[PDB]
């Protein structure tokens, strides 16, 4: 039962538990929770000490970690059997070389979707993406809507959440870009046609869950997270060379963690704009934010002062 | 040094404010028993006109204006 | 020595934020706890404000 | 009274001046004290080889606390809330309440171990001489979630050592 | 009431000051934007401005309209110098702060009795 | 195969074995300080060397009370550190703040403005319990950097 | 009666109350109130219109030097209806003793600075400004010492809550370190310390 005001060491009856959380968007919801008051159960899977820069984020008592590995279906069932909602973030890019990729979008968010249900959490959330269609693409694109498919037959009430390219502030989406100091900026594939997709701001994202988090009333029913206008131009990619003006890593350094000659370069053109009638935004809002303003901070480079951007963009077409 | 200078100058930075006046660009304009505002926007208008042209303002002038034939006429006697 | 009367009912403005207008403070004598015959804690107007929610840690 | 210091004048004639020219320009000074009272060296050094070595104390030293009991045990804590009530640091908090039998004790005692300023307040404010400031300096875990102490966590850290303690205040409790 | 005023006389010299330094800050605030190193739109920084400078607008008094400035005149001190650092400036535009309701019934659900 | 876990035998022995902390001189806890690099606990030459700059260090230390206005310097140093990096408080006024604790300008804590790791607590800790701290913080590293590219 | 209890002495106590006779003799025009404190030290109770007039009458002459200003400072009184208090402190080198210098005020009634006189309220003249709000007016400089550059509530005065209104907490979610309303984890216990009786006959308040 919520007590008092929302500031922090506040209760808000909520728990809740994030898998995941670690990495770029996980991170970035529990710190939306370590501040409106909550009980966050933040299970990790390998990591030590990178875990503790997240640690003063709830003020006390409130976050509190376990251990798990998750092709084991007891460690799933340890934690959750206390919670109230249960959202799930969990999976990644590049296929490991441990790991087959295969079904770590069928078999672990089943895995999870697992005694969750049994066990009667409420509310569980998952995730999706805005361009993942069944029809043939993309080897990573793919796999991922067969969870829309395969695990929704599981739990009837699901919320599970479908959003465009996300730009953040750590984030690797827009960040691909202005890393490519290289023989040159050779678009995908050397065409200026389809960029660019729905690029919202991280925190319309992060704070649409938490919107969500007791909505009420959504619950089964599945929504689709807006851009901001309108579609955009090849001139993202020149944008990039506008402003820019031209965990558990190791010790020393990897062996291949890399820019994947393979789904990597053909999963940023896939492009694909679905469809509208998802509610999907405002009506769990109230948010939208734009590119132009919101793209210098993310971007600064060796000039590090110099920015006098006047230039700007129409929509582009098929607007 | 020119009345086509100080003219031509003024009328049209009045219009160029996003607010009140709508083309009062008459040159007589009263400033609220005229058209109107807040006192602390009309205190607004003078410093665009300084910037511009280059000028000053110092003083108890601002208070008095209260129309651009005022501060073309006060600028008129100021530089020619 | 610019004596210049002038009369306008004092108030100040600013240094608290919210609490200026949201609150009713109280002006009372306090009553003597009565466990004990001690007249001496009377005597003086003091002024205490409205209690808003302690809750549980 | 007074003193005057720094007020000299030089002498000024030929038998001095040498003993000045004979000093700036061939460095006489400077070499009497750095030449030699640097050398001296030769002294014994001053340490505590620390990891088995250890150095001194007294009797009235203060750190880790403790609550006693008699013989076969009282739990020697009465709950009379004092040892709360001048804590400058407000760190205790004591919550009584009957126990069976109908003798009173406490439920919950917390001294906080990172406000505790260590006084030598709730030494001497007990009458019924239950808590007291331990000797022993064992400490620093890596954990803040840790340091706030429950009662269960005092009484053993408390007859982990009470050969220490009972032989401490048989020496001092005369002085008081 | 007799005490003797602090700069002002009565409202006028006392709002012509308040139209005064609003140009001191309306002229400099993004000279700092730059140098600060801080990034925001540049408009903003003339929103926030002229945000606080219709706020306190029920002022009946000279000696308050004195005393108010007296804070003013000082920050812009500090400000168009460096002895902040980045941190007691952005500190007027409240970034992490999770929203107020200050609707009723989005209240009644959370919160008792404010 | 087994030639990574014995690897993580020298690079998780060479980082706990040259420490290069930094301090903060604050308040009263900084006399107890210096006294661990005076000679009767020899702070130094038990392997950790002391002050260097803001740049080549390991562990900062908080000693002292953490104003506001000393906030927004600390926050920024703690970054620039290189990465195997931690932050070890003592005293309790990093603690949750000794007493000031309900004060008005003082931050309540230390541990909310960075990520904080092994704590000690008095007024001054007695120049004991700090090196009883640190070999906490050297037996702290018993982590792997093994099982992060070598599991998943 | 002797043994335990604080021997008086007698010559000083005749003296500083000749001595200070005849300050309200020689300026009128100032000077409300005299006495003399048990224990042998004055208090002037001043106008707030001379300041600057009675140190400099105070700052030289041959019967009065009164050259070292040890402590100014001050003390703030609701149900006073004149809030604060200024209180001088000076001691004059020759003539060994303490004489103090007590001014009234408000908050809005400005004080004219001691600066010219001594240049020792440099100092202390700031601090105040930033304390409990007094705003002296002619001083070389007005800024803020000890205290942060946010706090908007000068402290000491008697309506602050003792924590103040923000905390402050470091996030990651950016690269600051930002303010965040106060969230104790203790209540801060409020004790009642004040026991009935009236223990003390001589100070009995009038009758009433
Ligand atoms: N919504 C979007 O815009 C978007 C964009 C790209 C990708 N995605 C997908 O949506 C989620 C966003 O992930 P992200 O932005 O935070 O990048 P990320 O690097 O994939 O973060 C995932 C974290 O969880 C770990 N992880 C990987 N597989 C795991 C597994 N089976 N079980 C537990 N942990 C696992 C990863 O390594 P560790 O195991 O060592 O922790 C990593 O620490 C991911 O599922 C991602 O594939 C979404
Ligand atoms: S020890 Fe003395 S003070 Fe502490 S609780 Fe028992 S009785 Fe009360
Ligand atoms: S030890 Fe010092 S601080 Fe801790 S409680 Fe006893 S007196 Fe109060
Ligand atoms: S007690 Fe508080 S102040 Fe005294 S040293 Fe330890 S921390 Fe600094």
């Amino acid at each position: 039962i919520p007590h008092g005001k929302g500031g922090r060491s506040s209760v808000s009856g909520i728990v809740a538990t994030v898998f995941g959380a670690t990495g770029f968007l996980g991170r970035y919801v529990v710190n939306h929770l370590g501040r409106m008051g909550s009980q966050v159960i933040v299970p990790h899977r390998c990591e030590p000490y990178d875990t503790m820069h997240l640690r003063p984020m709830g003020d006390l008592g409130q976050i509190i970690f376990m251990d798990w590995n998750g092709r084991d279906k007891d460690s799933i069932r340890r934690a959750v059997e206390h919670s109230s909602v249960v959202i799930n973030l969990v999976g990644r890019e590049w296929e490991t070389q441990n790991f087959d990729f295969e079904d770590v979008f069928v078999k672990i968010p089943q895995a999870i979707a697992q005694v969750s249900k049994e066990a009667g959490v409420e509310k569980f959330i998952h995730i999706s993406h805005l361009n993942a269609d069944i029809k043939s693409s993309s080897k990573y694109l793919r796999s991922k809507a067969v969870g829309e498919k395969e695990v929704r037959e599981t739990f009837p009430e699901a919320t599970i959440i479908k959003p465009a390219e996300i730009f953040g502030r750590e984030d690797r989406f827009l960040n691909y870009f202005a890393n490519i100091r290289w023989f040159g900026g050779v678009p995908l594939i050397s065409l200026g046609k389809k960029t660019v997709k729905q690029p919202v701001y991280i925190v319309d994202v992060t704070k649409g869950i938490i919107n969500a988090i007791k909505d009420p009333d959504a619950r089964g029913k599945t929504f689709a997270f807006v851009g901001p206008s309108r579609y955009l131009l090849f001139d993202l990619v020149q944008y990039v060379f506008a402003v820019a003006h031209r965990i558990g890593r190791l010790f020393e350094i990897s062996p291949f963690e890399p820019w994947t000659t393979r789904d990597k370069v053909e999963r940023i053109h896939t492009t694909d704009k679905i469809l509208p009638h998802l509610p999907g935004l405002e009506d769990l809002g109230v948010e939208a934010t734009p590119l132009e303003l919101k793209a210098i901070e993310v971007l600064r480079r060796h000039r590090t002062y110099r920015w006098l951007s006047s230039e700007i963009e129409d929509v582009q077409p098929a607007k | 040094l020119t009345l086509e200078g100080i003219k031509d100058r003024v009328l049209y930075v009045l219009k160029l404010y996003d607010k009140i006046d709508p083309e009062k660009l008459s040159v007589n304009s009263h400033f609220m028993k005229d058209l109107g505002l807040d006192s602390l926007d009309q205190v607004e208008i003078i410093m665009a006109m300084e910037d511009e042209f280059g000028f000053e303002i110092p003083d108890i002038d601002a208070e008095k204006l209260m129309c651009p034939q005022e501060i073309v006429d006060y600028i008129a006697d100021k530089k020619d | 020595i610019t004596v210049d009367e002038k009369l306008d009912i004092t108030t100040i403005t600013g240094v608290p934020e919210e609490h200026i207008k949201t609150r009713k403070a109280r002006i009372f004598v306090p009553a003597r706890n009565n466990m004990q015959s001690g007249v001496n804690n009377t005597k003086k107007w003091k002024m205490e404000f409205d209690t808003r929610e302690r809750w549980e840690n | 009274t007074y003193k005057y210091v720094n007020l000299r004048e030089p002498s000024m004639d030929m038998k001095s001046v040498t003993d000045r020219a004979a000093q700036t320009l061939l460095w006489t000074e400077l070499i009497r004290g750095l030449g030699m009272t640097l050398s001296y060296l030769f002294r014994e050094p001053a340490t505590i080889n620390y990891p088995f070595e250890k150095g001194p104390l007294s009797p009235r030293f203060r750190g880790e606390h403790a609550l006693r009991r008699y013989p076969s045990g009282e739990e020697r804590c009465i709950a009379c809330k004092l040892c709360e009530a001048v804590c400058p640091a407000q760190a205790i908090t004591i919550e009584a309440e009957p126990r069976a039998d109908g003798s009173r004790r406490t439920t919950r005692y917390d001294i906080d171990m990172t406000k505790c300023i260590y006084c030598g307040f709730c030494q001497e404010a007990c009458p019924v001489d239950a808590i007291v400031e331990g000797p022993n300096f064992e400490f620093s875990t890596e954990t803040h979630e840790e340091l706030l102490y429950n009662k269960e966590k005092l009484l053993n850290n408390g007859d982990k050592w009470e050969a220490e303690i009972a032989a401490n205040i048989q020496a001092d409790y005369l002085y008081r | 009431t007799s005490v003797k005023p602090i700069f002002s006389r009565d409202m006028n010299e006392a709002k012509r000051r308040v139209r005064e330094l609003y140009r001191a800050w309306y002229r400099e605030v993004p000279n700092t934007v730059h140098l600060f190193q801080l990034d925001i739109s540049v408009k903003q920084g003339r929103d926030k401005v002229r945000e606080m400078f219709k706020k306190n607008a029920h002022i009946t008094d000279p000696r308050v309209v004195d005393l108010l400035v007296i804070k003013g005149k000082m920050e812009l001190e500090e400000t168009i110098k460096v002895w902040k650092q980045r941190t007691h400036v952005m500190r007027f535009f409240h970034e992490t702060e999770a929203p107020r309701p200050k609707d009723f019934l989005s209240k009644f659900y959370v919160g008792h009795d404010p | 195969e087994y030639v990574v876990a014995k690897l993580d035998d020298l690079i998780n022995w060479a980082r706990r074995s040259s420490l290069w902390p930094m301090t903060f001189g604050l308040a009263c806890c900084a006399v107890e300080m210096m006294h661990m690099a005076a000679p009767r606990y020899d702070m130094d030459r038990f392997g950790v060397v002391f002050r260097a700059s803001p740049r080549q260090s390991d562990v900062m230390i908080v000693a002292g009370t953490l104003t506001n206005k000393m906030a927004p310097a600390l926050r920024k140093v703690y970054d620039q550190m290189p990465e195997p990096r931690y932050v070890v408080s003592m005293g309790s006024c990093a603690n949750g703040g000794g007493y000031y604790h309900y004060s008005y300008s003082v931050v309540r804590g230390c541990d909310r403005i960075v990520p904080v790791d092994i704590y000690v607590p008095g007024c001054p800790p007695t120049a004991e319990a700090l090196l009883y701290g640190i070999l906490q913080l050297q037996k702290k590293i018993k982590r792997e950097k093994r099982l992060r590219i070598w599991y998943r | 009666t002797r043994p335990t209890v604080r021997p008086r002495n007698d010559v000083a106590h005749k003296q500083l109350s000749a001595f200070g006779e005849y300050v309200a003799e020689i300026l009128p025009k100032y000077v409300q109130q005299v006495q003399v404190s048990c224990f042998n030290e004055l208090e002037i109770c001043i106008h707030p219109d001379g300041v600057i007039p009675v140190l400099t009458f105070l700052r030289d002459h041959s019967n009065a030097q009164f050259k070292s200003l040890a402590d100014l400072t001050a003390v703030d009184i609701p149900t006073r209806q004149n809030r604060f208090e200024i209180v001088y402190n000076l001691l004059s080198l020759r003539f060994n003793s303490r004489i103090r210098v007590k001014t009234y005020t408000d908050e809005l009634t400005p004080i004219e600075s001691s600066v010219p006189v001594y240049k020792a309220a440099n100092w202390y003249e700031r601090e105040i400004w930033d304390m409990f709000g007094v705003f002296f007016a002619n001083h070389p400089d007005l800024r803020r010492i000890l205290t942060d550059y946010g706090f908007e509530g000068h402290p000491f005065r008697k309506d602050f809550p003792l924590s103040g209104y923000v905390e402050l907490r470091y996030d990651d979610e950016v690269k600051r370190v930002v303010a965040e309303p106060v969230e104790l984890a203790q209540e801060f216990r409020k004790f009642d310390l004040n026991s009935p009786w009236e223990a003390f006959p001589a100070y009995r308040q009038p009758p009433e």
